[PDB]
């Protein structure tokens, strides 16, 4: 065992403190074709979020690292993430984002039409 | 435990000066500063090697040897 | 570091000339008679070695082999001077009788000054990846140009490396440099021993279709040569069966 | 300590009694058995490598024995008689007749199964060889034969540790069973990451080590053994550290021991007068020169000896990494502890930080592909994991539902599977389904 | 455990050269020279004595990390003056100065008769 | 012809150009630069008996068409790695594999459990100077710790009058204040390249 | 001659005090650094212990033995062991010493560096002898033995520089000072009431003219006239410390020239 | 067979496997294994 | 590979002077004069080139300095006598004779004048001490 006087705080261990005080629809149904919000009435932002950017870059890099076809010309680029960022720079990623609204409905936004402002 | 060979800071050899330091202490009745200056330790880096040394080896030498020839 | 993509097969002695005609039609090149005396050297058993090497990786003891082209005057039994040196010579070589006895090979090895050129080859076991349809093997090759000194004999030279002589064999065959850089050998194999020569390929020819590629990382080149080898197997399909031999057969490492 | 075979022991090579000393520590025998070294300490922002309680310690001084220490670890082992034939034996095991030998070497052992004192040991090397008999004619691990009449119960060295076998002690316990104790000696040379503290709560680790020619130097050629940062001083209000350095400078020059007892009438002005009498600036500042270029530093540096202690927290006893390793028997998660090649806790509030970052796939990878990824089969009828799967025969069946065509495989943590099976033990059905039933 | 050996502070490893010269694209007629297995001892000397050259517009050295015994020396000269020749002249003048210093120290030490 | 090898063990790093300007009036022309690395392998057998040496010297001339010579107990191994200088018989019969590897790579890759490399002396960026019926090849040798010594290689087309040329080069080396060179002209038994490598071995040993 | 000028103030067996004039600050500091770190010296590098019944640890004794100063006059004539063709060490690249001390006396038996005995063949060189400086003739106190304790070991002394390990340093402490009157204003003096009286004058202030306190600051003046005191450990004489430091710095600069010329012709 | 030393008598003793671990001169039941006869190399840094 | 007409004119003039250099050095090397190509000087005092010819039977580090000067019209050669030494890989004219220099026309140098020059040069070198 060990015997050290340097006090190290036991993390994730609030159960000692817990035990000290123990007493005191209308528009869409099922999974039909109605669930997709059509393109003309999509109400979400046309900007591609930081999470959308991170997951598109990760997915595209995972594909490029698994010998997917690359739709941009390489300038000697080797890292799949940098190839993915070059594809995202000139909008050659053939993916879409299914943005789930809280009621289960979704909008399909293509990566091509989303604006990369960040 | 036993006197270091070299001063830690500068590297002047102080291991040869320990018994002369003890002799300047006990049979010449000098104080420790004049004894250190007599041996040529003029930097306090060298003076603290001999001045602060605790010579624990003879405490280790009071025990009987484990392997006796 | 040459990778050797190779396929192997066997024919009988009776079907030799038909195969020569067939591969002459396929290649467009006439067969060329060739020979090579291969001497295989194992590490010295009296020497205590380490499983590790200079690096911290484990290394198994491997037999290494030297080869050279014996002149064909040493392989004619005073009956075939009139017959020209072509593919018809191998029809006569059926039994164990070869003019190259053990003593002439010892004269070759012990050089009884300067030595003939040799070819030192080190080959590991072929790859175990079961996605390749040809036997892919790695051969570490170098060329011993010459020698000198009081111990210029290649036997003493190989003893200098810590290697002792284990066995040797003589192979005589005909080979075709085909299209797309494919070499197709068709060889007999005799083992040379003190008790007498022994024909390993008894009453038949060992067939070896190999392509040598310099770079093992050129996966495009590897796939190109593999497709060429599978093509050659496809024209020869039905007549002769070419297949990947067992990797345990091509393992030259010393077992213990 | 040489005749004491303690479990752990740390011994400095060159203990130094403090230059600044208390009248009280005479009775504590602190000048007889000291616990530190008077290091020449510069308080300077030298290279930025002593920031945030780091320190720059002289590599040349380290080479000459500054804060070098001995480390002794004793290993205990005994042979115990469980029954008649099931008894342990101190001997050198052989791979021919002993099962589950450790992959570390056994060549350093002798015929008694013990390594001789003086022999250098490396990591995971066997120092005590012990064998226990086993039941004959079994079939375990494939490499089991009738020759293997024993199994290896040997004691290896710690995987990260290495050193010299210092003393091996054979004796019998109270029960009369022979038991051995093996002491291994190694030296901890100070390096980047070793924790050092003064006598004032000013703990710190070595940020970097410079050699003597790169250290700043005074006009006398004195270089520090230790550069600490000025920013450690004002917020902590450790004036006694500065007074210790001044008094130790005066004591080292005058050849005395400074009386640093608390409630005496010893002032900074008297120590400054004594320091000025020795030809130094009275407040301890010295004009030092940059070691890289030789130019005078525009700021003068507080300089002088200070008693520093080497603390027991070495970085090499704390450095730990694991890519893959052993798993626990129960949860099939990575084990705990760097001694057992364990894994690092990815706790609940680390998971909360990854949730706040929005990294869902990294969180999934930590909880599944980094700890415990289990494939289990469930049927579509009942959500329970009671599906008998024969993947070689490609046959699936859930008894009760009696279905063989409605089986799904899912990837859950093994802790989740254990939780669900424990809930089934509590007569609760945690039925898992792969399709929704109600709207959002 | 992770501490590097102390000899590759001054020993060239396998397949590395003492100097390597890369052209610097920020300024015209400027190069960056990486000195392997050196430290501030040579760098400060070369840089401060390159600055005595009237045809050297820029001379600076830096040890990017104390862990690695190397430094980068950037030299920019006037047009028509190759910085390699600036380095040659700088090193040659340092050689001459050190030789004169050595001979002067021999003469002055031989003048001492109390040793 | 015949070759001899002079290795000034202790010369200044600038002795090479000092020796070059010593032969200012004798150089007719300058040919392409040359180089050489000198390797030494120690046998790693735990139990070697007597009457066998543990040292093997690998000498790789970057001139003479990229050729490596191995010396052990006065026995040579002229070994090549270029594809151009393979004999056509060795590549025709399939004994060779088209392109060979350097024997140094074989010893450091597939023979490291017997022989490990100990010392590497890379004498690089040498020069070739042509005297009157003579070829001096100057190079500066380099161990791990910087400079090692000046290496001079003498080569003549003929061999009838060669020792006088050696005496002349020795006199020129004495003229530039270098008296403790280790000359070597010992042959084996006898190729030119193997004898040159043996002369290198005796020059670099003391 | 024209160039750097040296005026030796004090010369001793283990100390030289000289004034280094007509020289740049970089050259003086590089010389100081080379003397501290880059001069080759002989020191015990590997200790093979045969018998050790002392109270000191084996590697304790080995670290003490490495720090023993050994004679290094002919350390040029020795070779680096990594540059030598021998397997571990030989007479061409190492000096083999031995130490066999036994406690046959009733009192404690001190083990000195004078008990180190050279067993290798020096071939007439002047290296390997332990340095004795004190009047008693004993060397550095290596160990102490009570009755019955034995210490039998073999040392191999190899050459190195202080960059590899500080046991190879011959330079002790090197004093170094320029501008003792702060006429260049490279220091801004910390003070409480008056910087002139709170800061003691150095001993080198007597060798320069004090400032006139009314004259303007000389912005054109550079740093020269360096006051250096070199102290020898004992391995080499202190003048040889200075001379070998100048030679080592010269050799480094010549190596830079060599590298530049080799890649110039390629 | 293997050399052992008693804790306080410091007399070298040879013990086989069947022999009980005791000193023939002292009877003190603590014995120390002898130091190895092989030479051990210490790098003096 | 000449882009502009001025570039081709410079290449043509360089070809002219290099042809003169080649014919002179072949003349002297066929005679037996060991002409040197390992020596370069910053300036030997239009576009001009210099030849450093020597015959190894008259004192060391001395050469016959041949300087040609070339133009579109008129091209002559300067016969100078000088002493060149090699110091640390650098060639320096330790002596030059700029006084007794004669400039013969290019269309007049033959093998007979080369014979006369060979019989004269050794005396010229001897008289320069
Ligand atoms: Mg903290
Ligand atoms: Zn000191
Ligand atoms: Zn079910
Ligand atoms: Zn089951
Ligand atoms: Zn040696
Ligand atoms: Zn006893």
């Amino acid at each position: 065992n060990e015997n050290f006087e340097d006090f190290d705080v036991e993390h994730f261990s609030d159960e000692e403190t817990y035990e000290e005080k123990p007493q005191f629809e209308q528009i869409r149904r099922k999974t039909l074709k109605e669930k997709a919000i059509p393109k003309d009435q999509r109400a979400t932002t046309p900007y591609m979020t930081k999470y959308e950017r991170a997951r598109i870059l990760g997915t595209r890099a995972l594909q490029i690292s698994m010998n997917a076809p690359v739709f941009v010309d390489l300038e000697g680029e080797t890292d799949p993430l940098r190839i993915a960022m070059k594809e995202l720079a000139e909008k050659k990623i053939p993916l879409v984002i299914r943005r789930y609204l809280p009621d289960g409905s979704f909008e399909d936004w293509s990566v091509e039409e989303l604006i990369v402002d960040l | 435990m036993i006197v270091p060979v070299r001063c830690f800071s500068c590297g002047k050899v102080v291991g040869d000066k320990w018994e002369s330091y003890l002799n300047l202490l006990q049979e010449d009745e000098l104080d420790e500063g004049t004894a250190l200056s007599r041996l040529g330790l003029k930097r306090y880096c060298c003076r603290r090697m001999i001045l602060t040394h605790v010579d624990l080896i003879e405490k280790f030498l009071r025990y009987n040897p484990l392997e006796k020839r | 570091m040459v990778q050797q993509l190779s396929l192997f097969g066997s024919i009988g002695d009776d079907g030799y000339d038909l195969l020569i005609s067939t591969l002459t039609t396929i290649s467009g090149n006439p067969p060329l008679l060739y020979n090579s005396l291969c001497t295989v050297w194992k590490p010295n058993p009296s020497y205590d070695v380490e499983n590790v090497n200079s690096r911290n990786q484990l290394v198994e003891p491997n037999r290494i082999k030297l080869s050279k082209e014996v002149p064909f005057s040493y392989l004619i039994d005073e009956t075939m001077m009139d017959k020209p040196l072509n593919f018809r010579i191998l029809k006569s070589f059926t039994n164990d009788k070869i003019p190259l006895n053990y003593a002439m090979t010892r004269n070759i090895l012990h050089n009884t000054e300067s030595c003939s050129p040799w070819s030192l080859q080190i080959s590991d076991i072929p790859a175990a990846g079961n996605n390749r349809s040809v036997s892919m093997q790695t051969i570490a090759e170098t060329i011993i140009l010459s020698s000198a000194g009081k111990n210029s004999s290649v036997s003493s030279l190989m003893n200098g490396l810590g290697y002792v002589f284990e066995f040797q064999y003589l192979t005589i065959g005909v080979k075709f440099f085909m299209k797309h850089g494919l070499i197709l050998e068709l060889q007999k194999i005799w083992q040379i021993e003190e008790a007498g020569n022994s024909q390993i390929t008894s009453g038949g020819f060992l067939l070896k279709a190999y392509i040598n590629v310099s770079r093992g990382t050129d996966i495009d080149r590897i796939n190109y040569t593999e497709t060429a080898l599978m093509n050659l197997k496809k024209e020869l399909q039905g007549y002769i069966e070419l297949s990947v031999p067992d990797r345990q057969s091509m393992d030259s490492r010393v077992a213990h | 300590y040489n005749v004491r075979m303690d479990t752990m022991a740390n011994i400095l090579y060159y203990p130094q009694k403090p230059l600044g000393t208390t009248r009280a520590m005479e009775y504590l025998k602190f000048r007889e058995l000291p616990a530190g070294q008077n290091a020449i300490v510069a308080i300077a922002c030298y290279s930025g490598y002593n920031q945030e309680d780091s320190m720059i310690m002289n590599q040349s001084s380290i080479d000459r024995g500054l804060f070098r220490s001995l480390f002794f670890r004793s290993y205990m082992d005994q042979e115990k008689k469980y029954g008649m034939s099931i008894t342990e034996t101190f001997e050198k095991p052989q791979r021919t007749n002993t099962l589950r030998m450790k992959h570390g070497t056994y060549d350093k052992l002798d015929d008694d199964g013990l390594i001789a004192p003086g022999v250098r040991v490396s990591g995971e090397d066997v120092i005590i060889g012990k064998t226990t008999p086993i039941s004959p004619d079994e079939e375990e691990l494939g490499q089991r034969t009738a020759y293997h009449s024993k199994r290896d119960a040997s004691t290896p060295l710690r995987s990260t540790e290495n050193g010299i076998v210092d003393q091996v002690l054979v004796t019998t316990n109270q029960d009369g069973l022979k038991f051995v104790k093996v002491r291994v000696r190694t030296t901890k040379i100070p390096q980047i990451g070793d924790k050092f503290a003064s006598r004032h709560g000013q703990k710190g680790t070595i940020g970097i080590t410079y050699r003597r020619e790169d250290m700043p130097f005074t006009a006398e050629g004195i270089v520090p053994d230790l550069i600490i940062n000025p920013h450690a001083i004002p917020s902590r209000m450790t004036v006694a550290h500065l007074i210790e350095c001044l008094l130790s400078k005066v004591a080292a020059l005058s050849g005395n021991e400074g009386d640093a007892s608390p409630f005496t009438d010893i002032t900074v002005e008297g120590i400054s007068k004594l320091l000025r009498e020795h030809g130094y600036q009275s407040r301890g500042f010295e004009v030092m020169y940059n070691g890289h270029t030789g130019k005078k530093l525009m700021a003068q540096i507080f300089f002088g000896p200070t008693y520093y202690q080497r603390l027991r927290h070495m970085v090499d006893d704390k450095i730990h990494a694991r890519a893959r390793g052993p798993m626990q028997v129960l949860t099939r998660q990575p084990v705990e502890g760097r001694s057992r090649d364990g894994g690092l806790r990815f706790g609940e509030m680390e998971r909360d930080c990854m949730i706040a970052h929005g990294a869902a796939s990294f969180l999934k990878e930590r909880l599944m592909e980094a700890s415990d990824a289990f494939r289990v089969h469930i049927c579509g009828i009942c959500g329970l994991m009671t599906v008998i799967a024969k993947l070689n025969h490609n046959q699936f069946e859930c008894k009760g539902c009696d279905n063989k065509i409605d089986i799904y495989q899912i990837h859950i943590p093994y802790a989740a599977k254990l939780l669900f099976q424990e809930l089934m033990a509590m007569n609760i059905t945690p039925r898992l389904y792969t399709d929704r039933s109600r709207d959002f | 455990m992770n501490a590097p050996d102390r000899f590759e502070l001054f020993l060239l490893g396998e397949g590395e050269s003492k100097l390597k010269i890369d052209p610097d694209t920020k300024a015209p007629n400027a190069v960056v020279i990486t000195f392997e297995k050196e430290d501030h001892t040579l760098g400060n000397l070369i840089r401060a004595e390159l600055l005595n050259d009237r045809k050297v517009l820029f001379a600076a050295y830096k040890v990017e990390h104390p862990f690695f015994a190397r430094f980068k020396l950037r030299i920019q000269t006037t047009e028509g003056y190759d910085p390699k020749d600036a380095l040659k002249n700088a090193c040659n003048s340092i050689i001459n100065k050190l030789g004169a210093l050595k001979t002067n120290f021999e003469t002055e030490w031989n003048l001492q008769t109390l040793a | 012809g015949k070759s001899a090898v002079i290795f000034v063990e202790r010369a200044t790093p600038a002795t090479l150009t000092e020796l070059k300007d010593a032969l200012s009036n004798s150089i007719l022309s300058v040919r392409d630069p040359w180089s050489i690395d000198f390797r030494t392998y120690r046998c790693s057998i735990k139990n070697l008996p007597a009457d066998v040496s543990k040292l093997m010297y690998s000498i790789t001339f970057h001139h003479h068409g990229r050729q490596t010579v191995l010396i052990k107990d006065n026995s040579a191994m002229v070994t090549t790695a270029a594809a151009a200088d393979i004999p056509p018989a060795l590549v025709f019969n399939g004994s060779s594999t088209g392109v060979p590897e350097s024997i140094d790579t074989i010893l450091s890759s597939k023979l490291s459990n017997i022989w490990m490399q100990r010392q590497l002396i890379k004498g690089d960026a040498g020069e070739t100077l042509i005297l009157d019926g003579l070829t001096v090849r100057l190079v500066n040798l380099f161990s791990s710790t910087g400079f090692k010594g000046l290496l001079i290689e003498l080569q003549a087309d003929e061999a009838g009058e060669f020792e006088t040329k050696i005496a002349g080069i020795e006199g020129h080396l004495a003229e530039i204040r270098a008296k403790e060179y280790k000359t070597s002209s010992d042959s084996l038994g006898s190729n030119e390249i193997c004898d040159l490598a043996y002369q290198y071995v005796r020059a670099l040993e003391l | 001659s024209e160039g750097p000028q040296v005026k030796i103030r004090e010369a001793s067996k283990d100390n030289v005090d000289f004034i280094l004039s007509n020289v740049d600050l970089a050259m003086a500091n590089s010389l100081r650094r080379v003397m501290i770190a880059e001069i080759p010296t002989l020191a015990i590098d590997s200790v093979e212990v045969e018998t050790n019944t002392t109270v000191l640890a084996d590697e304790f004794i080995a670290h003490r033995l490495g720090l023993i100063p050994l004679q290094s006059m002919d350390i040029e004539q020795l070779e680096y062991s990594r540059d030598c063709f021998c397997e571990d060490h030989c007479d061409k690249c190492s000096v083999v010493l031995t130490l066999q001390a036994f406690g046959e006396s009733e009192s404690t038996t001190n083990v000195y560096s004078k008990d180190l005995v050279i067993v290798s063949n020096l071939m007439g060189r002047n290296i390997g002898h332990p340095i004795i400086q004190d009047k008693e003739g004993n060397g550095v106190l290596i160990c102490k033995l009570r009755k019955g304790q034995e210490l039998k070991l073999t040392c191999v002394a190899k050459k190195g520089i202080a960059k590899e390990h500080a046991k190879w340093g011959p330079a002790a402490a090197i004093e170094f000072e320029y501008d003792p009157w702060n006429k260049l204003k490279h220091t801004d003096y910390w003070y409480e009431q008056d910087s002139a009286k709170e800061w003691p004058q150095s001993k080198n202030c007597e060798y320069e003219d004090p400032p006139n306190e009314g004259d303007p600051f000389d912005y054109k003046a550079q740093a020269d006239t360096f006051y250096m005191n070199v102290e020898s450990v004992g391995s080499i004489p202190v003048d040889q410390v200075v001379v070998r430091g100048i030679d080592t710095l010269q050799k480094k600069v010549a190596s830079i020239l060599l590298a530049l010329t080799q890649m110039d012709q390629d | 067979t293997l050399k052992y030393i008693c804790a306080e008598c410091s007399s070298k003793l040879s013990l086989s496997r069947t022999d009980a671990v005791r000193c023939k001169d002292c009877g003190h039941r603590i014995l120390l294994k002898a130091r190895t006869k092989r030479l051990v190399q210490f790098e003096a840094r | 590979r000449a882009e502009g007409p001025e570039e081709l004119a410079r290449i043509l003039q360089q070809l002219k002077l290099d042809k003169i250099i080649h014919v002179l050095t072949t003349m002297f090397e066929n005679t037996g004069w060991s002409c040197s190509r390992i020596i370069k000087i910053d300036k030997p005092i239009l576009l001009q080139r210099d030849l450093f010819i020597r015959l190894p039977h008259w004192p060391l580090n001395w050469y016959l300095i041949l300087s040609i000067i070339s133009s579109k019209t008129s091209c002559v050669v300067e016969k100078r006598i000088g002493k060149i030494v090699s110091q640390r890989g650098k060639w320096n004219l330790k002596y030059l004779d700029n006084s007794n220099v004669m400039t013969v026309k290019l269309e007049s140098i033959t093998y007979q004048k080369i014979m006369i020059l060979q019989r004269t040069i050794l005396n010229r070198i001897i008289n320069h001490m």
